[PDB]
């Protein structure tokens, strides 16, 4: 339960971050199915699911999407995300494990980019955010 | 998996260009900061009242120093992991009571802390082959309890 | 995030549930402290720290309690418990791990108890419930 | 720890008055039902639709007494757990790619279910024994992927 001043901080930070956000998607999809193998088949549709990969660069796009479209609810996560969740939580039914998993890709990604800006303060909310992020994505479960 | 020769060689090469001195003050800091319950455990040490009273406190340095040199011995010992670490195990497990999630906890922020200091070096595959290395450390902390 | 069937739900239950809340209570734990021996040190300090135990008793009496305030709370745990919470997430610093296995136990007592009450959709609303509760809990860690 | 006389004689006297056929479909129709994202990986037994359609689909319940007629080969051979489950682990974690903390859910539906059948005779004794046995049990699923 992110404060204004956790908000505040996930604003400042995306703010810089943001110009980077296909990068970013990219990087953190092929570091989740190579570290984390077990996430490959959620993608078994796709010809090519190797970190170069058009699928993988397109859907890495599409995913920052969905962190952008989380910063403008951040206020309330819970309806600005009922959409992903109706399909993740209950279409897909993808394993809650894998938000923590994608998570800590984003954040290890980001701490490879923007060293710098990527302070512990900034980490702390930024972490509270992609629970919250995870949290609303559970939603439509049970 | 048991290790492969590739793996061996990226875990070596990556111990021996880290900066004990650097790295293992900024891993324990964050943990201790991010995940602030496990200042629970570290009650001895002081100061640590907020973000910056840690970061500067020289307790925690020389312990997230001594984290990284208790890494350094599985490296040197990637074939018998389990034994090196029983010792350590007990301590952590049976002395001290830490939830095994903990663990976890610290190695994120280590491979986080690691991750910026080498860019984009740090690959998908230098990933890989650092969580498989701390992955079974953490089951060698925790492994005797349960 | 609890519906308004979970809220009905977790109230029909407790209201069945309620008469006996304090031997619940004792029993839960005492489960705790004997299957979770990591636990004994938040309550180190008490002389007698094993399953017959007066101190058990009287506290058990009292987690409960914070059970039936929840209950009571259901439209807002966050702002309910705040007190709880800062005396668990903050001056105890509690290990948050904690709070799945107390709520375990109290599901693993509830059917020793009540098995016949305690049916799988009762099951699915206790389960957010004492989720939501965990969740409001750790409000005042970071 | 390693087994006690004590922990085999509770864990032999519970498996050996227990109705597979009434514990094992309840305990999987609960984890389908609490947990339901877990019904990912038992798509082809059909109608799942909800609690119901789970709680008599006979697809679930012959399979729900399966994994207890697995439990029981531990029980058999408590001292040589990790290969008596080498091929299941296998199974599970590189052809079905289960994540681990499924495992543990699973169990507490296995706890659970039993607790209520057995009434006040589940001791918090007898509760920590069998949690002893299933936390084995559970790391072998797993023990092979990390
Ligand atoms: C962590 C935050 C996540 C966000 C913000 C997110 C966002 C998205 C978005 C925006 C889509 C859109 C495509 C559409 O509209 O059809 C999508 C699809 C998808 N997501 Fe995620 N997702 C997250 C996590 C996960 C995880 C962890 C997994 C799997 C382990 C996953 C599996 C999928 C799959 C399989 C699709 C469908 C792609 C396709 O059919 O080609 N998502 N997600
Ligand atoms: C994550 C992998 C970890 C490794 C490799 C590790 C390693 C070590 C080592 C090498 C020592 C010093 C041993 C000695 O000088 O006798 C130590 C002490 C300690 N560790 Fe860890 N540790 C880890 C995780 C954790 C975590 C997550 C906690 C959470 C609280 C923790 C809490 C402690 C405490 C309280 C001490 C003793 C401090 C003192 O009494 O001075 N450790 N650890
Ligand atoms: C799970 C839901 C829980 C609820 C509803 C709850 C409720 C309570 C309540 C009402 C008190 C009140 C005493 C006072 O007002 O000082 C309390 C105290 C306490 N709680 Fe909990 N608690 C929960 C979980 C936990 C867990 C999991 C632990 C430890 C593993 C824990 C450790 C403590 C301790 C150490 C105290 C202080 C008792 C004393 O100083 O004598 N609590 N809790
Ligand atoms: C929790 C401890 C568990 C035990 C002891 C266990 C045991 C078993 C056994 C004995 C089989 C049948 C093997 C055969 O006939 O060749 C099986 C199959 C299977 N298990 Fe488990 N299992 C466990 C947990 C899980 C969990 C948590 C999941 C979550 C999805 C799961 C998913 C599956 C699936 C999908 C199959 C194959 C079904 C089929 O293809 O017919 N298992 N398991």
């Amino acid at each position: 339960s992110l404060s204004d001043k956790d908000k505040a901080a996930v604003r400042a930070l995306w703010s810089k971050i943001g110009k980077s956000a296909d990068a970013i998607g990219n990087d953190a999809l092929s570091r989740m199915i190579v570290v984390y193998p077990q996430t490959k088949t959620y993608f078994s549709h796709w010809p090519d699911v190797t970190p170069g990969s058009p699928h993988i660069k397109a859907h890495g796009k599409k995913v920052m999407g969905g962190i952008a479209l989380a910063v403008s609810k951040i206020d309330d996560l819970k309806t600005g995300l009922m959409e992903l969740s109706e399909q993740h939580a209950y279409k897909l039914r993808v394993d809650p494990a894998n938000f923590k998993i994608l998570n800590h890709c984003i954040l290890v990604v980001i701490s490879t980019m923007f060293p710098k800006e990527f302070t512990p303060e900034a980490h702390v909310s930024l972490d509270k955010f992609l629970s919250g992020v995870a949290l609303a994505l559970a939603e439509r479960y049970r | 998996v048991e290790w492969t020769d590739k793996e061996r060689s990226i875990i070596s090469d990556i111990f021996s260009h880290m900066d004990y001195d650097d790295i293992g003050p900024k891993a324990l800091s964050r943990c201790l900061i991010v995940y602030p319950w496990t200042q629970r455990h570290f009650s001895g040490f002081g100061n640590l009242y907020n973000a910056e009273a840690i970061i500067g406190n020289a307790n925690v340095a020389a312990h997230g120093i001594k984290v990284l040199h208790g890494l350094d011995r599985g490296v040197k010992n990637m074939d018998n992991i389990a034994a090196t670490y029983a010792d350590l195990s007990t301590l952590h497990s049976e002395k001290l009571h830490v939830d095994p999630d903990n663990f976890k906890l610290l190695s994120d922020c280590i491979t986080i802390v690691l991750a910026a200091k080498m860019g984009h070096a740090f690959t998908a595959e230098t990933q890989g082959a650092f969580q498989k290395f701390l992955a079974v450390v953490v089951s060698a902390l925790g492994k005797q309890y349960h």
